[PDB]
RNA sequence: CCUGGUGUCUUGGGUG
């Protein structure tokens, strides 16, 4: 375990594959950093997974690296207002205001962190067939 | 939450510092007056007992 | 709370006519036909059939709003042919074509069975 | 003049090709088959005892989506056009469902086969639920545990799909034409080639491909339309087609009668 | 909660293909093969069974009030 | 019965950014210093390089509301191929032999460069162009 | 030349410097060196520059009225409680701010 | 309670979109129209019309709610069982429901400029959402993601005339802020009018008939087609000019093009007929000197408002019968331009390394007024910005004409060049407080880098794009930049509101008198002539 | 009117066979709040059936 | 799941919605204009992954910072009989004519927020007033009125409508008749109407 | 005293938008309270329509008292003000 | 047989 002060005098690696030097030219995938400023790096730590830097509401966003920061913030703020199944004993509880979805469905593009958030078991949404088009101008 | 209140200017305690890596969520934050102050811990965060 | 009734999309009121005809005095031999409690199904079927006629010079239809089940069609023929008789002949032709199609479909199903 | 060429036909779905017609006519026929076809679905749910974990309106909405046999629905009159008082035997079908699980262990799954037809316009074959075979339980409705009873009364009426989607006999009606794009009605979006990045339709072997040195026929019109009409079991495909044709003919006759009576 | 009766997109009756789907899954068959065996060529009907979450089993675990 | 008639040999054809609209440049054979840069369609009237086309510009097709052509009447368009109608939006009065006329057919642009003795009768409000062969 | 700081009175008297076109960004020193007529022009120029820096455009009448209201009593009147509430208007209007 | 109190006869709900309405029309629900009422005086020309509304009742629309005599006693129609024995006299008042052709005020908080309060005509519509035109969304600064707007109904006859002859929507077309209109054709309407005015656009007679019938101001005369043989085909320019009134001339030269127009640029409109020029944001947009301003200055407000609806309906029908969309492949480039982008990025990195080597060896030129570190940072930022601009320009030039993103960018309704640059080419350098990523750690920005690292990848230079994949460091930098921008916006909005409030409180008693002077409430002359003209 | 706040069925019209409660009875047109939807409708007097001690009695109740 | 919030503008039936070659109708229709400005390529990636998973038969792994690319998903989508970029030829639901431009089609995860229309609609003509100021109350559950702030007053002043602003704060608000003396100028005038 | 003669009026002879709106509102409010209409009423029975018809025919018996900042005023008749 | 009454102050999170 390391805190904010101990992280100042340590060298952490993003992925374990970066611990060893490789030997590409793919116009579809991302480009890894060159890191040609230092001759030889002496890594002392290694991150378990980068996707763990996010929180609870941010882990639900599918592929957050392909979005914008304001959009991600808006999604993380709106995720706390989605209708779904908050608890399994809603029939015996007398809350002031409760909203329960009819047919809760799990998303197709899920993340591994959801496996620890009980999202695939208690979802808050539906997989609807969406089309991107300009019909009779009633969707502008 | 940071007990600073809505009183103040600039953005010293509201901006996302570089030391917030792997400790708090860099995206989950309220909008309006509580933007930058109220934060949420990461998925692998821990508090000392 | 404010959602209109669904059965009103096909039920005609007692004080509202189904088919209204109004004359167009701006151009000779032109009529405006207002259809109530209808959709694009009969509208396009009548529009294309009227456009496929040589005596019809102009035929068009439009729905003012999808929330209301009604539309308006403009029909302007020549001096010799009346648009009402042309619409009646088009309706009769579509009826005969549908009857022939149903007969052929039944004859084909009797063999496929 | 219009010719019909049935490609495949069975009990539920039927795939055929319509020729010597018009595009607007095929669109109108599809819209009539998808909406303007009267069927028979549950319209009223009287609940006298419901101690299950589901809501009453939930069970009512689940029952409203149950397809019923409407083979003899043409002779059935509408509820809003009946001159009698309240529900009778000429405009409403009555069914009852009583379920109760006895035992401290287990779960009784109430299926659609428990819907017992009480009354109806005899001897018309209407009101019975749709079944695949003879041992199929049907659509799942609810699950009862210990000391959980469900007694419900279903009243089904005649209606079209314009009022509610539960009266729609057809589910997915596929319709296409011109697999080789001879009319140039669309612009294929491509990155390098449009003939390799776009897959071929399932009816590409039924029509000849255009010649590379063939001139553009500006007088060409859509003639052949391949249509696959599927049903949900409440009605047959040929019956649905015939009823849609009859509804279109009745609408045309009503329009022609109004035109002749307007004078 | 419970398996829907009709498809949200088209409207195919998919409420009677849950027990057979679970039985096919118990035999070691994959999800795609189990969906193809039930004559579900359209993805709109496959998403109603593959992405379905049965929650009535957890609600039935509670003791009845009456 | 016509205002101008000539035979132009197509020299350059540029498709441009559109796949159906192409700009063709032609020069008359019987007289020089007469150019014709016209936008035409490809799917309705395909042209090629070094092609002779008879171009006839007139003011009326008779030998205001549009109507479908009846199969019993005749006009000037019954003996031509590519028939178009448009409005002249420029009448440049240059230096004698240099006279440019700009016509627009719903967007299709035509620039005709010629003298005075051949284009003095083209000062009209509307123009019908007929291209044969 | 662009000189940091404000000192128009001593810069204008420097030989070889055009003592008729020297402009200052601070209108406070302009009001003391030149006058109120030049202060109005300097304020209008500054406001127009601030408006047009981001590509926006505002009509001349609005900025003219804005710079004429502040330059009406002879001195620079701020848009705060010190210059607005120090007028001869009614008490009910001054107490509403 | 005095400078800002609560008034009656006011409704508030979320608005919606409805291009099938007029410019000065608003869709009022049935329940809202039944709750709100207007007191009409019983005259000798509408007593028979008011008797029907009285007999209808407050539960049936159209109907009445209250009857007031000359003394002030109100008759409640909800409990009055003897409604059939009520005769109306001359001089009474009847509170009738909100019917059609009723000018009502419409607003949305906050109300910045004077165009925020507009008088619209009530149209009874179902549901519980306000139906507004898709052209008044620019002055309202509203969208359809949860915009609650306020509607007020006048309670007198003078207020109705004032709202109809002053705060009318067609009267608020040209704004005095920059002598330019504030409402124009945008969004999907602009995207459709950009494609309909193309040179290779041909429509058949069957569709041309329906498109001409969709014009309420159509004279009933079909225009002649551009091509007569071998098939009658019309052009979108003619069908667009049909809705344009006659007697309208507009000449706009773009890029110094000639009359032949090789790039199909410019704009020529003679006698209300568009000769050439693709209609986009520089024609029917909100800019000054366009077609909207020309029509407003020539014809009037009514014709200008009708032209908006005509163009909207025509373009909407054309787009519904045509179609437009977007996909992932619209943001993916070929394998030839990605290599050039990577080579440009490598050249920029090499230039940055050379600048670092020159600065660390006392071989860098010192900028006038800046130190070594400041000049170095400025040069690095300028080089990175130039490299990003070059990559974006290359990615945009790689796009074809059939690309939907390029079409939406050239239309001007939505998107720009930086959007394409960040989606296809490179994101760019993340700036924080005007500078780059500050060293939040010990001589570094992140623990995954070494100390004293001035490389672009260690200071907030997102090399990858949104399609490729942002690295965790680049993702954190982008999140920091977005958070800083959001905080700056949320802090500056209150300052701008306070500045506007102070300016309003300072300038509120100014009024131009009849003598041409501009004086306040005390009578002191601020300007001898308004605007010095 | 001794018919206020009473369970009433519908025998004719569109909503043929629906339970409702007489919320307001001003005259002829009775205001009935139905049980299936969440709305109150005006209905003529000859379109209702009031309950009693045996079945639904019409206007003779 | 990407910040693309939206309200329902209109509701279409089954026969009015567009359909592709297989007869699949969209459950929802969004605007393309909300794609290039907001830069939501992640939405398209998620839609493509969901379509691929629904065609094959598994849930795609949307974990960030992985080796999942776009071409690898496009290849699997093309190997199933569909287009590589997810484009499908959709038809018009009104006339049946083909669309010249293809339409993006596929499943996407959506959620319903707590903000609705029935929970925000409010209207009041003459309701209960306060006791201290005799003004309309504040609150939706108390049948209150809308607030006419200072910005609305300034906008009405800029419009030039003085009568409307005078009536909005008098007849349509909390007017009251007071009696003043012609000498003292105060409101300490004892008045009796029934005794005059 | 404070009244300016008709031969020394220096105000504008055209009717502004505010004055026109006020005149129309006053005429509509007067007609709504049973007032003798000076023109003929055909199909248009709305008070605002009758007021607009009376203004278009220049038959409104009203006089605008334009006030001056010094305290004086000018009375301009509606039958002489040129309306665009 | 008309007339008719449920509220002041705060704390935390959201909407445009
Ligand atoms: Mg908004
Ligand atoms: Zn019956
Ligand atoms: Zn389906
Ligand atoms: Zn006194």
């Amino acid at each position: 375990y390391v805190d904010g002060e101990e992280e100042e005098t340590i060298m952490i690696a993003m992925t374990p594959e970066d611990l060893q030097t490789r030997s590409l030219n793919d116009t579809a995938k991302r480009i890894k950093p060159e890191m040609s400023t230092s001759s030889h790096h002496t890594f002392t730590h290694c991150e378990i997974h980068p996707s763990m830097i996010l929180g609870v509401a941010a882990s639900i966003i599918p592929f957050p690296d392909h979005n914008q920061s304001p959009r991600n913030t808006y999604q993380s703020a709106m995720g706390k207002q989605a209708m779904g199944v908050f608890l399994t004993n809603y029939n015996v509880r007398m809350d002031t205001m409760a909203n329960i979805l009819y047919y809760p469905q799990k998303p197709l593009a899920k993340t591994q962190a959801m496996e620890y958030l009980k999202f695939r078991e208690l979802p808050a949404g539906q997989n609807a067939i969406v089309a991107i088009a300009c019909y009779s101008g009633y969707n502008q | 939450n940071t007990p600073i209140g809505r009183d103040g200017k600039l953005a010293k305690p509201r901006q996302l510092h570089n030391t917030h890596w792997g400790l708090v969520c860099p995206a989950e934050t309220p909008e309006g007056q509580a933007c930058g102050l109220v934060k949420n811990l990461s998925l692998l965060s821990g508090i000392s007992i | 709370m404010n959602a209109p009734d669904r059965f009103e999309l096909f039920i005609l009121p007692d004080d509202v006519p189904k088919l209204k005809i109004t004359p167009d005095s701006r151009v000779p031999n032109c009529i405006i036909i207002k259809f109530e409690r209808e959709d694009h199904t009969l509208a396009n079927l009548l529009r294309e059939e009227l456009a496929l006629y040589p005596d019809v010079t102009f035929v068009a239809y439009k729905v003012e709003h999808p929330l209301f089940a009604n539309f308006v069609m403009r029909l302007q023929t020549e001096e010799g042919t009346r648009p009402k008789q042309a619409l009646e002949r088009a309706c009769a032709s579509i009826i005969n074509k549908l009857k022939t199609l149903d007969h052929k479909f039944n004859e084909e199903w009797n063999i496929k069975n | 003049e219009p010719k019909v060429n049935i490609i495949n036909a069975q009990d539920d779905e039927v795939e055929l090709m319509l020729s010597d017609v018009n595009l607007s006519l095929a669109n109108s026929l599809r819209r009539t088959m998808l909406a303007e076809v009267p069927t028979l679905a549950i319209d009223l749910v009287e609940i006298k005892m419901n101690t299950s974990v589901l809501a009453d309106e939930f069970i009512s909405h689940r029952l409203g989506l149950i397809p019923l046999v409407s083979e003899d629905v043409e002779e059935m009159k509408y509820s809003r056009d009946c001159t009698c008082e309240d529900y009778c035997d000429e405009c409403s079908v009555v069914l009852e469902l009583s379920a109760r699980h006895e035992g401290e262990e287990g779960t009784t799954d109430v299926y659609s086969s428990s819907l017992i037809k009480v009354s109806g316009p005899g001897n018309l074959n209407v009101g019975e639920p749709v079944r695949r075979d003879d041992y199929d339980q049907g659509i799942l409705l609810c699950k009862l545990r210990n000391h959980q009873e469900l007694n419900i009364r279903c009243i089904a009426k005649k209606g079209i799909a314009k009022e509610h989607a539960k009266w729609s006999p057809c589910s997915a009606i596929a319709f296409e034409y011109d697999p080789h794009n001879k009319l140039k009605h669309t612009d294929f979006w491509f990155e390098v080639d449009a003939k390799k990045e776009w897959p071929d339709s399932k009816y590409a072997t039924w029509e000849e491909p255009p010649k590379p040195g063939e001139v553009f026929d500006y007088k060409a019109k859509p003639n052949r339309f391949y249509m696959t009409v599927e049903t949900t079991g409440s009605l047959k495909a040929n019956q649905v087609f015939s009823r849609g044709i009859k509804t279109l003919q009745e609408k045309l006759a009503n329009v022609l009668f109004e035109l002749e009576n307007s004078r | 909660m419970i398996i829907p009766v009709r498809c949200f997109s088209c409207g195919k009756v998919v409420g009677d293909k849950w027990d057979a789907y679970l039985r096919l899954l118990e035999e070691g068959k994959q999800e795609g093969d189990a969906l193809d065996e039930l004559k579900l060529k359209r993805y709109c009907c496959r998403r109603m069974v593959l992405t379905h979450v049965d929650l009535i089993e957890k609600f039935l675990r509670y003791n009845p009030l009456e | 019965s016509a205002l101008f008639d000539d035979i132009f040999t197509v020299q350059t054809v540029d498709n441009g950014r559109y796949n159906k609209v192409s700009r063709i440049i032609g020069i008359s054979t019987t007289n020089s210093a007469i150019k014709l840069t016209l936008d035409i369609n490809n799917e309705m009237f395909p042209v090629s390089q070094d092609d002779s086309l008879t171009v006839t510009l007139a003011n009326s097709l008779s030998l205001k509301s549009w109507r479908p052509p009846k199969p019993t009447d005749k006009s000037l368009a019954d003996d031509y191929d590519y028939v178009m109608f448009g409005t002249v939006y420029k009448f440049e009065e240059g230096d004698e032999d240099k006279i440019k006329v700009y016509v627009s057919f719903g967007g299709l642009l035509m620039c005709l460069e010629g003298g005075y003795k051949s284009l003095a009768s083209l000062k009209q409000d509307n123009l019908y162009i007929l291209i044969r062969r | 030349l662009e000189t940091d700081g404000i000192n128009l009175a001593e810069v204008m008297a420097v030989p070889g410097v055009d003592s008729s076109r020297t402009y200052s960004n601070s209108f406070v020193e302009i009001l003391s060196v030149l006058g109120i007529e030049a202060t109005r022009s300097s304020l209008y120029k500054e406001i127009l520059n601030v408006i047009a820096f981001d590509g926006s455009y505002v009509n001349y009448r609005h900025m003219a009225l804005l710079v004429d209201v502040m330059t009406s009593r002879g001195y620079l009147m701020a848009i705060t409680r010190h210059g607005i509430n120090r007028a001869d208007t009614g008490a009910l209007m001054r107490c509403s701010f | 309670n005095l400078m800002g109190k609560r008034v009656d006869f006011s409704a508030r709900t979320v608005i919606s979109g409805d291009p099938n309405l007029e410019l000065d029309q608003v869709g009022v629900p049935i329940s809202i129209a039944k709750t709100l009422s207007y007191p009409e005086t019983v005259t000798q020309y509408n007593i028979h019309r008011l008797t029907e509304y009285v007999r209808n009742g407050p539960n049936e629309h159209p109907g009445a709610k209250y009857v007031i005599r000359d003394n002030g006693d109100r008759i409640d129609l909800r409990y009055h069982k003897r409604a059939g024995d009520i005769v109306l006299q001359y001089g009474w008042k009847v509170e009738r429901h909100l019917m059609d052709d009723d000018p009502v005020l419409f607003n949305r908080q906050p109300s910045l400029h004077k165009m925020s309060m507009m008088a619209h005509r009530v149209k009874v519509m179902p549901y519980s959402t306000f139906r507004l035109n898709l052209s008044v969304t620019s002055p309202y600064n509203a969208d359809f993601d949860g915009d609650e707007m306020n509607l007020h109904v006048p309670q007198s006859e003078e207020t109705r005339a004032e709202l109809s002859q002053l705060c009318a929507v067609p009267l608020q077309i040209v704004s005095p802020q920059s002598n330019k209109p504030v409402m124009g054709i945008v969004q999907d309407t602009l995207c459709g009018v950009r494609k309909m005015t193309l040179r290779d656009t041909f429509i058949e007679y069957e569709q041309v008939m329906n498109m001409l019938f969709w014009v309420p101001s159509w004279d009933g005369v079909v225009p002649q087609p551009a091509i007569l043989k071998p098939k009658p085909l019309w052009t979108g320019k003619q069908l667009l000019s049909i809705a344009i009134p006659s007697g309208i001339h507009l000449q706009r030269t773009d890029g110094g093009n000639s009359l032949l127009s090789p790039k199909d640029n410019g704009m020529l409109i003679v006698d209300g007929k568009v000769m050439f020029g693709v209609v986009d944001k520089k024609t029917v947009g909100s800019g000054g000197g366009g077609l909207i301003h020309t029509v407003m200055r020539e014809k009037g407000p009514k014709i200008c408002a009708e032209l908006f609806g005509n163009i909207q309906k025509v373009v909407n029908y054309w787009l519904l019968h045509n179609g437009f969309s977007i996909g992932i492949g619209d943001a993916i480039a070929d394998a030839s331009t990605m290599k050039e982008i990577t080579h440009a990025i490598s050249s920029a990195k090499e230039q940055v390394q050379e600048i670092i080597y020159k600065a660390q060896h006392n071989e860098l030129e010192l900028k006038p007024g800046m130190t070594l570190r400041e000049s170095f940072e400025g040069e690095v930022s300028r080089t990175l910005n130039d490299a990003r601009d070059s990559a974006g320009r290359s990615a945009e030039m790689n796009l074809k004409d059939l690309n939907n993103v390029k079409q939406m960018v050239s239309a001007g309704s939505k998107g720009s060049f930086i959007n394409i640059a960040q989606m296809s080419a490179c994101v760019g350098q993340q700036m924080v407080e005007g500078k780059r990523i500050a060293f939040g750690f010990a001589d570094r920005s992140l623990p995954h880098f070494t100390k004293d690292d001035f490389s672009p990848e260690s200071k907030g230079f997102v090399e990858n794009s949104y399609l490729r994949g942002l690295t965790p460091q680049e993702f954190f930098f982008h999140a920091m930049a977005g958070r800083e921008g959001l905080i700056d916006t949320a802090v500056k909005t209150a300052e701008t509101g306070y500045i506007q409030r102070r300016l309003v409180k300072a300038l509120e008693d100014i009024m131009v008198h009849y003598d041409g002077t501009t004086r306040n409430s005390l009578g002191d002359i601020i300007q001898f002539l308004y605007g010095e003209d | 009117d001794p018919t206020l706040n009473k369970t009433v069925k519908i025998r004719q019209g569109g909503y043929k066979g629906k339970i409702g409660i007489v919320k307001e009875a001003n005259g002829d047109r009775f205001r009935v709040e139905l049980h299936n939807p969440n709305k109150t409708i005006p209905i003529p007097c000859s379109f209702l059936l009031i309950e009693s001690t045996h079945g639904w009695v019409p206007y003779e109740d | 799941r990407h910040g693309q919030k939206g309200t329902i503008g209109v509701t279409y039936r089954h026969e009015d919605m567009p359909f592709s070659a297989e007869g699949i109708v969209p459950d929802l229709i969004i605007n393309p204009h909300a794609i290039p400005s907001r830069m939501t390529v992640a939405h398209l990636i998620e839609c493509l992954l969901s379509k691929v998973g629904s065609i094959r038969g598994y849930e795609g792994d949307a974990t960030p910072f992985t080796d999942l690319t776009v071409d690898a998903v496009s290849n699997l989508l093309r190997d199933n009989g569909y287009q590589s970029r997810g484009f499908e030829v959709m038809y018009n639901g009104h006339t049946g004519k083909k669309l010249m431009a293809q339409v993006f089609f596929g499943p996407t995860y959506y959620q319903r927020l707590r903000h609705m229309v029935d929970d925000k609609i409010h209207a009041r003509a003459r309701g209960p007033v306060q006791v201290l100021t005799r003004q309309p109350v504040e609150g939706r559950s108390r049948d209150g009125g809308l607030r006419f702030g200072e910005m609305e007053r300034d906008c009405m002043i800029a419009h030039g409508a003085a009568g409307f602003l005078k009536e909005r704060l008098m007849e349509a608000s909390d007017a009251f008749r007071v009696h003043v003396c012609g000498i003292c100028g105060l409101m300490s005038v004892i008045a009796n109407l029934k005794k005059n | 005293e404070l009244a300016i003669l008709k031969e020394e009026r220096t105000t504008t002879p055209y009717l502004t938008k505010y004055e026109r709106a006020r005149i129309l509102g006053t005429r509509a409010l007067q007609i709504s309270m049973n007032a003798p209409v000076l023109v003929d009423i055909e199909g248009e029975t709305d008070p605002l329509q009758i007021a607009m018809k009376e203004l278009s025919q220049r038959k409104i018996p009203l006089v605008i008292r334009r006030y001056l900042p010094d305290g004086s005023y000018e009375d301009w008749g509606c039958d002489e003000l040129i309306v665009d």
